[PDB]
């Protein structure tokens, strides 16, 4: 019976963090959870040292060495951390689907716009940092108009090399 | 060998019916680690209890209520399970033409299915993965592991042989306040065979493991024989890529491993001239609870 | 009863030349083989002159006339070639897939490298030849840490043009 957070919305939300949102292709990948701590639902993960390890750090990742994939919203993870993938933990990848995701960005994003990642904290945007510090997901592009810090589903591919961008 | 499911035959040759597969180092986790799988599926912790009680008996009077009374305290630990999976696939006109040759495919990829689940469950018990930190009986790290006195096995006598050996022993003994006895020895292959075959002194008629099978502290008191059992993995198992042996008491209390579903397999899925059956299995990690109770010795 | 090749290994092997492991997507072609003997399992093919054949010779592609894909491994195969499909076969190519290949290198490769192909053989390697002798192979990746002349699996994407090296 636990009306705490109401706030009496007018219609129902969007989706979730990492949550998908269906269609026929999906590569979904197993892998296993290497930071300490864990890692969150919609985020990107680099290649591990354990041959089939994922890491939520990707600061130092290049066109030689591109991101992994991006996790997603599991709903049976252990219960101790809250909503994340604990240490030693199979992790789900996806890289071909559609799935929401988390915008960081001033303007926002609009229907059809690149996608760039800063690699200082692993927050996706839509223009170049411009300091060496992004990369251009080469093959990927937005599907929704939204503001700064709210969700919008992309369409992914990880197959296609990144760019580096200065 | 060779993948084509056709063999040219002649007509007036006999064909031997006997399947005859590949040799593998045999399954030796059974009857090595006591394993329980009663926890209903799909679970994600396993939890324990232990109970210990204070309590102190005083002389009383005919009426003086000197009666004392006792007192209880419990504590709780915790443990996990885990999920992982293997299966087969085949085409179309595979089974088709397998079918009639008397082959059943959909059969014999479960055999060797099963052969290499219990591949994956031995591996796991015996040793670690370091992705679910998955800790082996040859690798935990925290029991105590000490070094060898001087003792190669090779060129050396007799006298520093049984004292190696009942260094493992006594240094059990005395570590859990002479309370428990080793039950189990597990040694490397290459110095189990050394010390099978020599004897104790230049004119003797026994051999050095003829010997410690029995005069030791287990045997001799309680009146049963000590399984010096010969292992594989413990080569090079060690500080410095040197041969471990393990002592250790073998009862359900010190040991455990939790399995809770064994192997299961899931419809199967048709795309385009393709049958993909996955199959999964859940199980967890190996649990030395007791680590006192387990002694590893390096350097024999 | 047949004992020769026995080696008493101490556990069961990874794979076999051209066998693929379980997921969800794959690209299966149905092309015919044109060469005169047969073409191994795991192995290149380009574009045939039959307007749907494929060939094993693969010294004249370049990113103008990029490789076909990869055989699978099909195990009904006419017993008359041991481990080929023969002339005037359906071949199987597959070009979206994890698939186990053979590897051609001294250093071996680990988890996540690029793939080069050596046009001359026609073998998988990690870095070019440095002759104008060799195509990377752009959407593709190891999956395996493995020494020379072992088995290890890769995934492959055949749409990405590939990159000629000098």
């Amino acid at each position: 019976m636990a009306p705490y957070n109401e706030t009496y919305a007018s219609d129902y939300a969007f989706a979730y963090e990492g949550m998908v949102s269906d269609i026929a292709p999906a590569d979904i990948i197993s892998r296993t959870v290497e930071t300490s701590a864990g890692i969150g639902f919609g985020k990107i993960v680099a290649q591990g040292t354990s041959d089939r390890g994922c890491k939520a750090d990707v600061s130092a990742v290049s066109p030689t060495a591109p991101p992994l994939g991006i996790t997603v919203r599991s709903q049976a993870t252990e219960n101790l951390t809250l909503d994340k993938y604990p240490r030693y933990d199979g992790a789900a990848i996806m890289r071909k689907g559609v799935i929401w995701v988390l915008v960081t960005d001033a303007g926002g994003v609009v229907a059809g716009d690149p996608v760039w990642l800063k690699k200082s904290d692993g927050t996706f945007s839509n223009a170049d940092v411009g300091s060496s510090g992004g990369l251009r997901l080469a093959g990927c592009r937005w599907d929704t108009s939204a503001a700064n810090g709210a969700l919008a589903r992309m369409r992914v591919d990880f197959d296609v090399p990144p760019v580096a961008g200065a | 060998m060779q993948a084509n499911f056709g063999f040219v035959t002649s007509q007036t040759a006999y064909v031997e019916a006997g399947v005859y597969r590949m040799r593998y180092p045999e399954i030796r986790y059974p009857g090595l680690i006591p394993v329980d799988y009663s926890a209903p599926e799909w679970i994600k912790t396993v939890d324990y209890y232990s109970m210990d009680g204070v309590g102190k008996a005083e002389w009383i009077a005919d009426r003086a209520s000197d009666i004392p009374v006792v007192g209880l305290a419990m504590e709780k630990a915790t443990t996990t399970v885990h999920l992982a999976g293997i299966g087969y696939d085949y085409g179309l006109e595979e089974v088709n033409q397998a079918i009639m040759l008397g082959m059943n495919l959909p059969g014999e990829k479960a055999n060797l299915a099963r052969l290499v689940y219990e591949r994956m469950v031995d591996r796991v018990a015996f040793t670690g993965d370091a992705e679910k930190d998955f800790k082996g009986l040859f690798n935990n790290g925290a029991v105590t592991a000490v070094s060898a006195t001087t003792g190669n096995w090779a060129s050396a006598t007799a006298d520093q042989i049984l004292a190696d050996f009942n260094l493992g022993i006594t240094g059990l003994w005395s570590a859990t306040n002479e309370m428990v006895y080793a039950d189990t020895v597990l040694l490397p292959s290459a110095k189990h065979q050394i010390i099978a075959s020599k004897r104790l002194g230049n004119e003797a008629t026994e051999t050095v493991l003829q010997f410690l099978q029995r005069a030791n502290v287990y045997t001799a008191e309680t009146g049963r024989p000590l399984t010096i059992r010969g292992m594989r993995g413990l080569n090079t198992a060690g500080a410095g890529g040197v041969s471990r042996s393990v002592f250790y008491r073998n009862s359900p209390e010190v040991l455990k491993m939790h399995i809770p579903m064994r192997h299961r397999f899931l419809p199967v899925q048709v795309v385009g001239l393709t049958y993909k059956v996955p199959g999964i299995f859940r199980l967890g990690g190996l649990d030395i609870r007791l680590p006192k109770e387990v002694r590893y010795v390096d350097g024999y």
